[PDB]
């Protein structure tokens, strides 16, 4: 049985793709949890 | 079969490699949209029967595939026809708990085409049947998991067209 | 650090290391595991010795946290305690260097500007520095406090 | 190729040599080298015309 | 310039980065190897006459370079090409005691190589010259200190060709 | 430099006119707007210090700008940069007093471009600091001037992008 | 060979041997001893004809291994006697073949493209060729350097 | 094939819809980096040549891939083989042009992974070719097209593994 | 698109783009947004313009809409309004895409035999075309007018 | 030119021109004066362009100056530094039309063949026109001398 | 073929001369009236089968021309003559544009005379519907651009007589 493949990869899938975007938005734009004083010095780039 | 998940672990796997960002960022959006996949398939599974009654009466039966000469007369060859319809329900399923389509080519479309020649079974009619039942799925499942349903039935029919 | 102080004399001299400067780098190198150890306490203790230098800022001089203070309000004293927080992270750097070139460039030259514009009362900022030594060296054994406490006099020093 | 390059003397412009740690050899002559302004007997008489 | 504590501090500065378990243990790799640095600038130091005297008498003259029609003939142009030689061994022996070849950069490779294509200076002949006092040098300084010394001949030599 | 008033006594001096009717109506149309200037200038100057510093809040500050990485980074930064917006303000000022911006190009403008390539400044960020500035100046000093100060702040930013 | 040439044309036309195709195959035939000769005699000399062509080459053109030669230096040079190696083997080939199909499908068609990416003078991959010449054709006799000749001089043609 | 511009309206011809404004975003995205392809075109073409070579230098030649028994060996393979290696460089300029992978698909992928296990022609030995002239594109092109340009050529070399 | 009408020139002489060719992609892509707002403007009012259309082509003939007319009845002219619908969207994807590549495969090669099929009278369906120009052309500044005008004024000319 | 090239491609589809590419036309048409500007203002400096390209030349590629090299000797060096002067004239053409076109007729159509016959290494002339580039492009403003760039280049790229 | 820019080039290029003063005095002379060429360019295009229409009606048919016996008697013939008008006008327009008729020597008079003579094609009726065109297209662009193409017309037509 010769193997098949895949033609579709999966993060192309709507609920997946849209979880993904999510996902950016969540951790560069905001803070948390912590104290203030700490969130308010934090580079959201790491190298650039 | 393969899902998201392991589609990755395989992709990585032939490489060597351990699992990098890009890596975790595809299963993350596959995670995320997995409570979503679980309650459309409880809906879709419960359904099941009112989903192909629904897809056959609008795309299949009042017509002249039921009528002497048609692939679904006979009791013999109508009860198949729906049992198909049963099949491409349920893998479909499976495919969207999935979030991979590899099952629908492994244990449904390999053969399929070149077997419904070979038995003279209407393929432009049976993917009637198929985009039939996508449409009463969509609308049972909600906004929620309607496109993530509804690509698994696009995949099922372009794979015998 | 101390080579980039070490070495720009030679430099500008035109000439190779001397007896001393070589034997500094020696000494300086020889303290390094430990150094790295004086920095690593106060990283750990890095959001704590910084509430507790907010504290004692604010009894010895409060105003800053009142109608007509630079630091009033929830958000301008979250600045506040961030600016705290920056200065210990700086002198962790300074203490692993061995001198000041990178705490110097990064927060005093052009400090005595930026919070003229700001209005932001400076002196009392060198205060609140100063309690962070309190605190901090009461984290560190005696000659480890000592050696911390030189890199805090000096941003206390150049900051006014 | 070592010997090419190297066991040949090879062509540069011309010339070589006689130089550091160095030096070749094809012996010499102290009054057996020729001078200059350089030549003939004969070349005198017939030289003019 | 920066040098290996300073390099250090500034990475992690634009990153906001405390010191950190990886930055400490950078550091730690540089003071670890900094008395052995000291003595070898000890030995070029007191030995930079020689070096160049031995470096020069390899790889330079005795040969055409030196003799009409060569860049380093003429008294002028020799003690030009000594002159510079003085230099190389002399930041060399600054990035050395830095651990970082910055300072080559900034103050020796930057514009040297199309300032010797208008001159006419011999890149690669002036290469030689460096690789002979390094030689020289990795001789001078011993095991402990001569790949740490020859790095930053290698620097110079690769920012010409 | 050259104002509005030396700007056509210039135009004329290099064909060897006297001043004709065109001329003298160009300087009336300065003239008659002159009072207005002067109290704009007062006002700006005298509010010189907010401006920058509301200019800034709204087009500079609490941004990657101002965090590592960022241009305005480091009080040594953070001062060069509202050094440079007190000498927009100021020259701007100079600009709309003369009625010509010819001293905008001779004393500001003239390779700035590239400076600020050559050191990484951010033009574009820099005119967003230049049009915030304007802002403020055309609510401080009102219908009368609001006009003539905002064409040489845009005067200014044009001249970079 | 003599072989595949007179055939080829044969089927193209689609017809048997002509007279004359099968005369040369005859005569061919005949020099094959000959032939298998010549190409011992330079098989069994192959490392001096090497060297003998690539000091010929180098007088002529020290260039090419001078600064900005493209085989300039110990290893650059070797790779350049190795192609000089090669192109010896494919003449022996074509000797013993009676023409150059061979010669031609492993080591002309291709050649100037191949040599042009990297950057190899060809006019002095020629010369290095005329070198082997002179060298192999002074181990032969007269009637077999001739033979022998023919050949070096196609490859010489073909770079060109 | 299909570009960009052209993707967005055969995408949305088939649901029948006018562009709205999720289809005009897209388009926007694309013009918006238009200028920057075009440079990075006219690098790629004018130093073509260079970067095959340099491809070549890396990662095929100097080893027993152009040694007797190797798929390079012969004038008239390595001819073959620097010809494929031109076809990827200029298809990848026309796929980043385009900003759309399917001439890639169409003129270049389909039916060349068992062309070349028909030849013997070495599947990975191709990758590695592929993906040094990626590498020298990169340098060439600079900071403002580098990631457009890449995706490409690892479009091709994932459709050939 | 003009890329896919020009690198096919390309491809087809094995080559890289000309000079001419990347200037032509240059100045092309500059009056992009330009062309999107012309079709934004146009896709907001398509309902106005379809049924304005619609108006002014059967006053100008309507006869279509009459006993023995192929637009009769209220779901024929559900039809022919849906035709007008089919061709103005048709031309908001030409002005985007700057040539009619993708208007001439969806809706020009075989509307004649699709037409005459029908028996719709094609030609009455031309001056239907020519008022969705009248229309869409009043909702744009002049120069966007002409812009747009150009692709109305194609499909007008395929219908012939 | 650009009206050249525009029209070929038209008469070929034996079609009036378009609307849209009376844009190309437009656009040089106002470029055309700025471009027989620069076209000017490097025929000013020519002779210190070509000397100091010949300068720049034989620095970087000593080997076609010296014994066995194309340009060795001083009228093989008058020659070369003339061949200079022909092609920086025809990028000053190049540069005025707004298309390469009549420069590709005069020099780089039947340049391999020609230089392959003198023996001339091409690549050291596609050297000794990157170094025009260089001098002048530091005769002309910014955006100028990336208007002129691009004609350099494509030089450089035809001897390829 | 050449049009006025490229024919300065070619005239100067044979000489090897660099653009001088009377050269750019005629190029400058071709630019002077570019805007306008391209306005009268515009009409001809969109008025292309009305030009042709009212130059046939004045000039050809209404005649022995369009009866048995003539020329251009039959479908076919008709068809024949007015391509070839559209032909003259479209190229007319081009040489027109490009300010050169060389175009119209190269592609549309080289041997033209002998083929009319060989078919029997009459060629003084030819010249009528090319000087009726003519008169048609000089009302229609206008005092700017009326002397400008009526010359290409008249290229034309005395390359035929
Ligand atoms: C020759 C073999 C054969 C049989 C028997 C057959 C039956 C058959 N009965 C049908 C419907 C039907 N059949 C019935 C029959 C009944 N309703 C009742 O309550 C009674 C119990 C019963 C009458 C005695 C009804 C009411 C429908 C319509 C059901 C619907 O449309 O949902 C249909 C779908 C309509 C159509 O497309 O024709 C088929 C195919 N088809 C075949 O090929
Ligand atoms: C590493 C070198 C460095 C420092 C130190 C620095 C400080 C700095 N402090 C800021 C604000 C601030 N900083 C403070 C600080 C204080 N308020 C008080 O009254 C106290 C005296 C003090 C706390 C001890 C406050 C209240 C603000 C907000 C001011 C405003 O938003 O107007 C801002 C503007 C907000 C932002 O965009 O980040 C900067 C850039 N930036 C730098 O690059
Ligand atoms: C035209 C300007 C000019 C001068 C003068 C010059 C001199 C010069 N003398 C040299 C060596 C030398 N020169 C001498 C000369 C002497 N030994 C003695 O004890 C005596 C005091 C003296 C002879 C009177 C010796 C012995 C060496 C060899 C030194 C060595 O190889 O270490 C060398 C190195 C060898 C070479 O590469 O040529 C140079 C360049 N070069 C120049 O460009
Ligand atoms: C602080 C860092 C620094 C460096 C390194 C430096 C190099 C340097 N070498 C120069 C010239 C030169 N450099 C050389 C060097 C050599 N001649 C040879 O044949 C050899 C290959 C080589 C010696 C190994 C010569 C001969 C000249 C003189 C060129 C002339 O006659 O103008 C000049 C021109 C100005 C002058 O003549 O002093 C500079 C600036 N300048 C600097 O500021
Ligand atoms: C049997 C058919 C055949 C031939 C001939 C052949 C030649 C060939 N010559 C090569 C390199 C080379 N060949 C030369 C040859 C020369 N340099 C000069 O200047 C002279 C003109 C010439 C010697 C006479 C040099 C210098 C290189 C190294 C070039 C480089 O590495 O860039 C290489 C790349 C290195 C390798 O991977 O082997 C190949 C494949 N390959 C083949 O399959
Ligand atoms: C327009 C798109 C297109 C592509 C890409 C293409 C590839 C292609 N490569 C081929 C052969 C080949 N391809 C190579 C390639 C290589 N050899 C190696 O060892 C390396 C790994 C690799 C170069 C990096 C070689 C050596 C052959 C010759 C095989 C033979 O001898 O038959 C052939 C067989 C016909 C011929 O020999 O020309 C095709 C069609 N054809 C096309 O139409
Ligand atoms: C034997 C092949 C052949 C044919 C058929 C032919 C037709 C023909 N019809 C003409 C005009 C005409 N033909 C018509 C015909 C009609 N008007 C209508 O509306 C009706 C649809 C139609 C009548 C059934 C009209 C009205 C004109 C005058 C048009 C004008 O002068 O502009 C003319 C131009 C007048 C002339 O010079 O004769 C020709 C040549 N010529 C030929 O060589
Ligand atoms: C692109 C430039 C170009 C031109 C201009 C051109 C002209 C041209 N006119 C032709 C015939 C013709 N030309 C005419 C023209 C006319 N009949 C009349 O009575 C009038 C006087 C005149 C129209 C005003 C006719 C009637 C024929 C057909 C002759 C035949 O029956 O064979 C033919 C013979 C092939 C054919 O029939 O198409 C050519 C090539 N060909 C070209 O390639």
């Amino acid at each position: 049985f010769k193997p098949i493949r895949s033609k579709m990869d999966i993060a192309s899938m709507p609920l997946v793709q849209a979880a993904l975007k999510e996902q950016q938005a969540t951790k560069t734009a905001l803070d948390m949890s912590r104290p203030m004083f700490l969130e308010l010095g934090r580079s959201f780039k790491g190298a650039d | 079969m393969q899902d998201a998940i392991t589609a990755v672990i395989n992709n990585y796997d032939v490489q060597g490699k351990y699992l990098d960002g890009a890596a975790l960022d595809k299963l993350k959006a596959y995670f995320t949209t997995g409570a979503v996949r679980v309650r459309a398939a409880a809906v879709i599974s419960s359904n099941a029967t009112t989903i192909i009654k629904e897809a056959a009466a609008k795309a299949l039966i009042y017509s002249d595939l039921t009528r002497p000469g048609g692939n679904m007369y006979t009791t013999r060859r109508y009860a198949a026809c729906i049992r198909d319809m049963d099949y491409f329900l349920r893998y479909a399923t499976y495919a969207m708990l999935a979030g991979d389509p590899s099952i629908l080519d492994e244990r449904v479309l390999n053969g399929l085409k070149e077997t419904y020649n070979s038995l003279g079974v209407p393929i432009a009619a049976t993917v009637g049947g198929i985009q039939a039942m996508k449409e009463v799925v969509g609308g049972l499942v909600g906004p929620d998991a309607a496109k993530e349903a509804s690509i698994y039935f696009d995949y099922l029919s372009s794979g015998l067209s | 650090s101390v080579l980039t102080k070490a070495i720009v004399n030679a430099d500008a001299e035109a000439r190779y290391l001397s007896p001393g400067e070589l034997d500094r780098i020696k000494s300086f190198v020889a303290s390094g595991e430990r150094r790295l150890r004086i920095a690593q306490t106060l990283t750990e203790a890095r959001e704590r010795i910084v509430k507790q230098a907010g504290d004692q800022l604010f009894q010895i001089r409060p105003d800053v946290v009142s109608p007509g203070g630079n630091a009033y309000g929830e958000k301008m004293t979250a600045l506040c305690l961030r600016d705290l927080d920056y200065y210990l992270r700086l002198v962790t750097y300074g203490i692993v260097a061995g001198d000041v070139t990178p705490i110097e460039e990064i927060g005093i030259i052009g400090v005595k500007e930026m919070y003229n514009s700001l209005q932001t009362p400076i002196p009392a900022v060198a205060e609140g520095v100063r309690a962070m030594k309190n605190v901090a060296t009461s984290l560190l054994s005696g000659d480890d406090a000592a050696e911390a406490g030189f890199y805090f006099d000096y941003l206390v020093g150049a900051m006014q | 190729a070592r010997e090419l390059t190297v066991t040949p003397v090879s062509a540069r412009r011309t010339t070589s040599p006689t130089a550091p740690t160095a030096p070749a050899m094809p012996l010499a002559g102290y009054y057996s080298r020729p001078a200059p302004r350089a030549t003939a007997d004969g070349d005198a008489q017939t030289k003019l015309g």
